[PDB]
């Protein structure tokens, strides 16, 4: 090389620094925002362990995690399927978690101890992803595998919509909070899910090299020494697990794992060693903001993230393609 | 000193059954018409494909190498490849290096193919030849004996097309250098005169089968060439050039 | 030599004959199936004149029309944007129509004379497609145009969801029938719409040549004498018109303009000279079958097409990629 | 009989300002190194691009031709093109014909390039050479004077690469016939010897600018070639073949 490593490395580090600082500020923002603004001064008062410890601290944390997860999953899939519209809830995994949830309610008669439902959601996701693996191991072309996945998702939609037809315990709003996402009822009880997300997130970020190789030809990558038939399976696995836990934790969340990686690329983040971490911080920040604006935007009740997320994101999004 | 060894290698009705050997410091050329199946055989040799027959590389058979270990002792260049989007040259190149530590090497090797000034350009924004040289440069860097003591074989599918005369000459010097440093090199060539001048051994092919194999001088004989391509060919030798003319 | 050119022609005609015959049978099917099976013999009785004339016949016709429209629109977009997932409700037009509808109800206070609502829907569709044209005329690359279009769709989603929040006449059943499609209340009163669909359908089907040219390179086509910057505009226009009338007529209908053209291609219909008419006839039948299954499947009420469509289609769909 | 006329054609720092003319029945070769800017000039001549300078085609200017009438009097072959999916050869070819009525023509022209047996095969399932021949045959059918009285120009960007010796020779026959029937033909060639043997007029280019232009034998002089490529060149004439050797 000439000097390019310094120019590009320096601009990369500046980007990541900015993104992380934004995320921290969003953290303190949500840790204080709500019905009653609690300035850092009064963070240890009795109105601090209730509003800033057993309430916003785990919800905000879960938001950062799920946002990071979704955005990374986005990046990965878009690069695996070689297609712009690759989202995470596009192979049915997001819908599979739902079928698992309802299966749990109905079967369990609705007397489960809450967490049993979260576990079922993870199970639905795992089922689907495993099926997906059997469809990929057959050496099917990516073009065909994707289609097969879309189709799985289409089946699962029709499957969970039917189970809702018999359930007596069909709650009117819980459906809308589950199908547009929300962290309203998220306490430390969900701590296990938050743990289950961390390792996979870390690991998948470290994996920039093989994604930089996938960015070339299928063949150039095989030749440079990548095991495609493996990495494809791994990626689908990791993605499905992350989407699975996210849904088990907050429900079906869109927009993030579609736009957040596009926006980053449109701003010139091509390299994966900067895009993978980029996606995590931006995804986490975007979601956090959408949460801070979905819980205290309507004195009446709590909006679902699938509203505020798109409501603000897409306007801003057009503003970036329109000219920039 | 045999690095590669093929026996009864076959593939449908597009590549009949062959058996040959690839020597350690030698340049081997694959010559033959469209439909001879050079690209198929080369791909097989590279481990990109499995199928009929069996071939052994560095005392072991291909169907037993890790995708990662193979790319240390072997570098392969597909016939046609589309450049990645907004991927700067320097990045594409450094992505092929096993030892990213060696930057002098990247400058020497890229410099030989006249890529000095172009290190900062995106790869989808080059001339055809320029890109071709970028590909050639990466594959050399991946198997350069000056930074890789595991590098041995080096396959190349018609890597000379779209390269100007000067560049052709430059790549010739490079491949000669690699061959002298104990590195096998196998490649297709549609330029008979070129093969006659720079190839050690050739493998004449037709309809999938092997017609002749051996010294470039014992393979590219007017009757052989008449069988393979279907046209008379006269030899001639001036000032030590041994050119090859066609009677069309 | 050149028996091939003709060979494929015989197989083409056989396929189209099969599809059309299937479509006729579907026609007589719905014309008789229902609450009370009316055999073709008793079609002139007073029961025939009320059930098989001002009830099933104009509803069945609309269904055939919309099904053909959706599938064709699917095929056209998938080949225009160079992408498998191109659907019709993907550039917002489907959502645009909705925004128009609601705007109509709220503004009109909810006293409109029905037909005014259809016009509103068509208006929303035109607004969007018009915008899309301004985004295309700027010489934007296909990839960029698609992304911007998706983004418009996301905005319209977030807009349409807000208007439903301030409306008294929000019926749960009517929302679900409009967002998953339904021909429940379709009389001869809707005849004008059925007309507005016909010419564009005919016209777009005649247009196989330029699409066979799009099927090669952007550049091969431009040099062979195609005006890309024109055809792109035309296609977006036609597609928007068809989707618009379709939504104004039956609501949001998915699946069809996504699966029906993929399926047809997997069975080896590559040439557009056969795929465009193929898509119309197949698209018509699939939709027609689903209506025959959504109006007499539940004695209680009428299911929405977005259920039965995916419910039967996806299972069968997987069955074709699984092996075939 | 001047079919094309270029004046002050330019494009950024990748194609300096040129001005030449193309006569009706002369095979013009564009020669020059990687980075000379042949593909750029050719594409511009095809009307695929707009920009600085102006050029006139058939007594009318390019910027005043409709994409459709233009494809009647001009056929262009880009340097690289990717084959469409599951598109049978016969279909790809017949898609370029303005007069689909003439099927005998498709058999003779496809027959010349040895595409007889392959008419029924999909295009993404060919050798590199085979596909390249398919492209060449389509573009010929699109401008063949035996079925198009409107055909005049025919641009070709390195259409000889990846073609075996025999096929190369066959195409030489084809283009020879078209030029004899009064059809301008312009193409880049990196094979100097081939230009010397088959081209009427040549355009030597370097760094975007034009170095020499005229009779192929007054253009490809060792001193000119020394400026363009940067290397000594000896001319030679044995048995009446006029080859071109390099002193490397
Ligand atoms: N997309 C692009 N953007 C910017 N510069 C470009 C682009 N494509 C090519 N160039 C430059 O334009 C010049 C001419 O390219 P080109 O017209 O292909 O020359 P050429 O004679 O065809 N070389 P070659 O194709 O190897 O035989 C070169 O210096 C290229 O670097
Ligand atoms: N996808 C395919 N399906 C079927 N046959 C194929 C396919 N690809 C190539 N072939 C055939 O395989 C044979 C040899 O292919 P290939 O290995 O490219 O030969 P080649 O020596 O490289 N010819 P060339 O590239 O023109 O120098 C030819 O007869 C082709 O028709
Ligand atoms: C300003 C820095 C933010 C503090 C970082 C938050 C990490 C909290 C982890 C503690 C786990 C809480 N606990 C023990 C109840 O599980
Ligand atoms: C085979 C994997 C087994 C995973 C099951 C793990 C159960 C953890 C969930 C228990 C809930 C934690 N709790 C009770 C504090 O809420
Ligand atoms: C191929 C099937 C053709 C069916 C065409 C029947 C359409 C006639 C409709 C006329 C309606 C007149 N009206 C409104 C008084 O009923
Ligand atoms: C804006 C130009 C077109 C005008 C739109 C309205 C024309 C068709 C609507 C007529 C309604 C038909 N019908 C049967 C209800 O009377
Ligand atoms: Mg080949
Ligand atoms: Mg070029």
């Amino acid at each position: 090389m000439l000097t390019l490593a310094r120019q590009q490395q320096r601009q990369n580090i500046r980007w990541l620094l900015s993104l992380s600082v934004l995320m921290l500020l969003a953290l303190l923002l949500s840790l204080s925002a709500g019905e009653q603004w609690i300035s850092p001064g009064d963070w240890f008062t009795p109105r601090g362990e209730l509003f800033v410890w057993q309430i916003r601290l785990p919800r905000t944390l879960a938001v950062l995690l799920v946002g990071a997860a979704l955005a990374i999953s986005g990046a990965v899939m878009q690069a695996l399927f070689e297609n712009p519209l690759a989202e995470p809830g596009l192979l049915g995994v997001s819908n599979g978690a739902g079928v698992g949830l309802i299966a749990a309610v109905l079967l369990g008669q609705g007397q489960l101890p809450n967490w049993a439902l979260g576990l079922s959601a993870i199970a639905g996701a795992l089922i689907i992803t495993l099926i997906l693996l059997r469809f990929a191991r057959r050496h099917l072309s990516t073009s065909r595998l994707l289609l097969a996945g879309v189709a799985l998702g289409i089946i699962s939609s029709a499957l969970m919509t039917w189970a809702i037809y018999f359930s007596t315990s069909v709650d009117l709003r819980q459906l809308m909070y589950w199908m547009m996402g929300g962290f309203g009822g998220v306490d430390w009880r969900q701590s296990w899910l938050m743990l289950a997300l961390i390792p996979v997130l870390l690991w998948i970020s470290s994996q920039s090299r093989p994604m930089n190789m996938l960015a070339l030809g299928e063949i150039s990558a095989r030749q440079l020494g990548l095991p495609l038939w493996f990495w494809r399976n791994v990626l689908v696995a990791a993605t499905g697990w992350m989407v699975g836990v996210s849904v088990a934790l907050a429900g079906a969340i869109g927009f993030i794992g579609l736009v957040i990686p596009h926006i980053l690329r449109l701003s010139g983040l091509t390299d994966h060693r900067v895009l993978l971490p980029g996606c995590a911080l931006a995804g986490a920040s975007a979601l956090l903001l959408a949460d801070i604006v979905a819980r205290l935007a309507l004195a009446a009740a709590e909006l679902p993230i699938g509203v505020v997320t798109a409501t603000l994101g897409a306007p801003v999004f057009i503003w970036l393609l329109l000219k920039a | 000193s045999i690095v590669m060894q093929l026996q009864d290698v076959a593939e449908s009705t597009r590549l009949g059954p062959l058996s040959g050997e690839v020597r350690a410091g030698e340049i081997l050329h694959l010559v033959g018409p469209n439909g001879a199946g050079k690209s198929t055989l080369l791909a097989r040799m590279a481990g990109m494909t499995s199928g009929k027959g069996s071939i052994q590389f560095a005392g072991q058979p291909l169907e037993a190498w890790s995708a990662t270990k193979l790319a240390l002792h072997r570098a392969y260049l597909s016939q046609q490849q589309t450049p990645p989007f907004a991927t700067p040259v320097w990045h594409y190149l450094t992505l092929h290096q096993h030892d990213k530590t060696r930057t002098e090497l990247l400058n020497d090797v890229a410099g030989a193919l006249a890529l000095d000034d172009k290190l900062g350009r995106s790869t989808n924004q080059l001339s055809g030849g320029e890109w071709q040289r970028v590909r050639l440069a990466a594959v050399v860097l991946q198997i350069t004996p000056q930074a890789n003591p595991a590098g041995q074989l080096l396959l190349l599918d018609q890597p000379m097309c779209s390269l100007d005369v000067a560049q052709q000459s430059a790549l010739d010097k490079i491949l000669s250098a690699l061959s002298q440093q104990g590195l096998a090199i196998v490649m297709s060539s549609h330029d008979l005169n070129h093969t006659l001048r720079h190839a050690h051994r050739a493998w004449l092919l037709k309809g999938g089968k092997m017609l002749a194999s051996g010294r470039r001088e014992e393979v590219l004989t007017p009757p052989n060439l008449a069988q393979a391509y279907g046209m008379n060919f006269r030899r001639l030798d001036i000032e030590g050039h041994r050119m090859l003319i066609s009677t069309i």
